[PDB]
């Protein structure tokens, strides 16, 4: 409703009805990159790490413990 | 880079302290990388120590006098209290130029670094009323 | 964070130990 109206194209009630974008580019190319380079550190990468455990988790860490339990049986004799 | 800071930020974010070391020193005298690399998404070595919150790691990067940035604020969102228990005392980045550390403090109610940095003393700015 | 601090301070330990055994 409001952008019907920003223009100089009614401006009158019914009853009295009768280089220049390179430049622009090269600046404008600049804020994009700010604007991707702070949307992808700041949401898919710091959103991630706030998400809920599963049963993946359970399986590394009892694994990772094995095998270090493993390597070192192995290097004490 | 070039398949010379890799090893040095993983052997950091691994855990490993005795390589860590060595790379410092190493590239220490050969001029060889900066230690202040962000390769993956911005993230300094330091960052990487921060967010796994090993103090080892932090207080030896502490030695070398490698660029601390705005790291402070990060721990402070990260709730880390060995981080800025040490930082305190001695371009663009991704937080509001506004933002001071007793704001973001404050943004989270975490008891201690609202009183360790009332201990040092701040201010925080007030409104002007309308 | 709290995987990655628990798998982190395991592998820290895991390098000290094979540091520290030769």
């Amino acid at each position: 409703l409001w952008m019907s109206y920003f223009e100089e194209g009614g401006t009158l009630p019914p009853p009295f009805n009768i280089a220049e974008n390179v430049r622009l580019n090269h600046q404008y190319q600049e804020v994009l990159r700010n604007l991707v380079k702070r949307y992808v550190a700041a949401m898919i990468r710091d959103a991630k790490t706030e998400e809920g455990l599963t049963e993946e988790n359970f399986k590394e860490l009892k694994q990772d413990i094995s095998s270090f339990r493993y390597e070192v049986i192995g290097m004490m004799k | 880079l070039s398949t010379q800071e890799k090893s040095y930020l993983s052997a950091v974010e691994k855990g490993d302290y005795a390589s860590v070391k060595l790379a410092l020193e190493e590239a220490e005298i050969y001029f060889k990388i900066n230690i202040n690399c962000i390769d993956p998404l911005g993230r300094t070595a330091l960052l990487i120590a921060i967010e796994n919150e090993n103090l080892e790691i932090i207080e030896l990067l502490l030695s070398f006098n490698v660029y601390v940035g705005d790291a402070l604020l990060h721990a402070i969102r990260k709730e880390v209290v060995g981080a800025v228990e040490l930082l305190l005392n001695h371009q663009f980045s991704d937080f509001t130029p506004d933002i001071t550390p007793i704001i973001l403090a404050a943004h989270t109610n975490n008891y201690e670094i609202i009183k360790m940095l009332v201990q040092k003393g701040v201010s925080v700015p007030q409104p002007h009323e309308v």
